[PDB]
């Protein structure tokens, strides 16, 4: 069986960079490769065909080329459109098979992260059930980290945090982390804050409410 | 004017079976080769078979073979994917593809030299898990906000099977500034996920925001309004 | 007498068989016996060369054939003919199909008209057709 290992996993470039996808085969195939670009929650798209011959419509901004069984994908100058994951395909053997892809991001200056605490609807107080919400919004890179503290006590296991893909304008990274406990244990307590540690931040920033205030 | 259409996801039980079609329009069906692709949350692409009308090829991979069946009607223009056993590994999208055709076929048959046109594809769940229908719930923003800054709305949608379910602020009305975190599954199995956006704290009091959620597989529509607590 | 002739053709044109597009296949071995009749040229001797290729050809693409062994599924069809097909005229066809059979005897003359034996099976073609529909 065939396998196709595309390097590397990820990379962070910027608009006006060349970017550079190696894409090896494991053993002699032709000259009959495809590479792939697929946008967030998209179908994949066609840029080179055969390893060298660029697909219709596809900027001549791309290119293929064939070194032995290393086969590249190179962009000349990076634009603002191309960014998402890349894949490389064999088609010159069966079964097909497809690369491990590749996820192309942009580069942007530092940017500390908006933080807010969101209390528990009342709506949700009375099902039983009580969900507090912690909120990052614009900031990058994406590393950050979030601390959930309940009466100045740590809460492990209880978070919950989710990461939006990066912004197609302003180039930033939104996390949210819900920490979800029953009613009961939410009413033993008045001081519910969770704690933002990030680059952009020179102290970690605690943004934190008391339970039954206004 | 070419495109493929992807039909006949949705969620289904170990074990039993489910039947996607691909209704091919704008191109010759007859000759040039179909292709089923597929692809796992969070993934990259997998190939599962590929056919050729006409000429009646059939290609599968050793991890549907035996389970999966394709088949195309070039009276209907449509490609058939059966799939039986179903197991929960092969809950992902599936991709309808269109095959590429340079004349070398003439001379050889069998190559593919990649995928021209890829269908938006249809999703498929394998799961025992059951539909649910998701509570919505309010992020009320703070009167403690800046004045002179922007607040935060934000609707919480929590405990609903199975995906997707789509969000969006005023009808489409409300674009700048949305952000729809990814959904995360739960320990408990129910999948939750949160609409946040940035409005100016002047416009809090006056001008009404209001999230539309909606969950097809459960029927669930609903239309919270979020306002100051 | 079977097996012979099979596993000795079979290992020399498997490697072009899985390759090559069954359509040129076929045309290329057409086009090189249609001029080893003209170096040659014993009917009754060129027959020997032909009835031994119908024989491997049945093994290879008819059913069950060395083709159809290898690949699945295939309807069968080694080509398909656009507008060619649909303008070849069977009254072409049997003037050349008799100009290899009748050799001498009734002269062809003129275009349209048949002998005795067209008139029959193109009867019995026109009346099995008017039939079946009814």
């Amino acid at each position: 069986d065939i396998q196709m290992t595309q390097s590397p996993s990820s990379l962070s470039a910027s608009v006006g960079d060349r970017v550079t996808i190696t894409c090896r085969a494991s053993q002699s195939v032709s000259s009959a490769v495809a590479w792939y670009q697929q946008k967030p929650g998209k179908a994949p798209k066609l840029l080179i065909y055969s390893a060298s011959s660029l697909y219709s419509g596809v900027p001549s901004r791309f290119s293929g080329s064939r070194s032995g069984t290393d086969f590249t994908l190179t962009i000349s100058s990076l634009q603002p459109e191309d960014f998402a994951t890349y894949y490389c395909q064999q088609s010159s053997s069966r079964p097909v098979t497809f690369g491990q892809g590749t996820k192309v991001e942009i580069k942007r200056t530092v940017a500390a992260p908006s933080v807010f605490i969101f209390p528990p609807s009342d709506s949700q107080l009375k099902s039983g059930t009580a969900s507090v919400v912690c909120l990052l919004n614009n900031f990058y890179p994406r590393e950050a980290k979030v601390q959930w503290k309940v009466d100045n006590a740590l809460q492990s296991g209880n978070s919950q945090e989710s990461v939006t893909e990066q912004d197609s304008k302003d180039s930033t990274y939104s996390l949210s982390s819900t920490l979800t406990l029953s009613k009961a244990d939410y009413e033993k307590h008045k001081v519910y804050a969770c704690e933002v540690t990030h680059q952009g931040l020179s102290s970690p920033v605690t943004k934190s409410f008391n339970r039954g205030e206004c | 004017e070419v495109q493929l259409v992807e039909s006949g996801g949705g969620l289904v039980q170990p074990g039993g079976s489910l039947r996607l079609s691909c209704a091919a329009s704008g191109f010759n069906f007859s000759s040039s080769s179909i292709h089923w692709v597929r692809q796992a949350p969070g993934k990259g692409l997998e190939w599962v078979a590929s056919i050729s009308p006409s000429y009646g090829y059939t290609y599968y991979a050793d991890s549907v073979k035996g389970r999966f069946t394709i088949s195309a009607d070039t009276s209907k223009n449509t490609a058939y994917l059966q799939m039986n056993s179903l197991r929960a590994e092969d809950t992902a999208v599936y991709y309808c593809a269109r095959g590429i055709w340079s004349y070398w076929y003439m001379v050889y048959p069998h190559d593919n030299y990649g995928m021209d046109y890829w269908g938006q594809g249809t999703l498929v769940t394998v799961s025992s898990a059951s539909t649910k229908g998701p509570s919505v719930f309010p992020l009320a923003p703070s009167s403690k906000s800046t004045s002179g800054g922007t607040a935060a709305l934000g609707c919480l949608v929590k405990d609903y099977f199975p995906e997707p379910v789509t969000v969006s602020w005023n009808s489409g009305a409300l674009t700048s500034g949305v952000h729809t975190f990814p959904a995360v599954l739960q320990s408990s199995g129910l999948y939750s996920l949160s609409s946040v956006v940035t409005v100016p704290s002047s416009s809090l009091g006056t001008q009404t925001y209001i999230c539309n959620v909606n969950h097809k597989p459960s029927n669930t529509k609903v239309d919270k309004k979020v306002e100051p607590k | 007498i079977f097996d012979i002739y099979y596993k000795t053709l079979d290992a020399i044109f498997m490697p072009i068989i899985k390759v090559l597009h069954p359509a040129l296949a076929i045309l290329i071995i057409a086009i090189i016996v249609s001029l080893i009749i003209n170096i040659a040229t014993p009917m009754i001797y060129t027959w020997v060369p032909i009835i031994l290729i119908f024989i491997y050809l049945r093994h290879v693409y008819g059913f069950g054939g060395v083709y159809q062994e290898l690949n699945p599924g295939w309807n069968g069809v080694v080509v398909y003919l656009p507008i060619i097909l649909s303008k070849i005229l069977f009254i072409d066809f049997w003037h050349w199909l008799g100009s290899i059979f009748y050799k001498g005897g009734f002269k062809i003359v003129s275009n349209t008209a048949l002998g005795w034996l067209g008139w029959y099976i193109l009867c019995s073609f026109a009346t099995s057709t008017v039939l079946r529909k009814i």
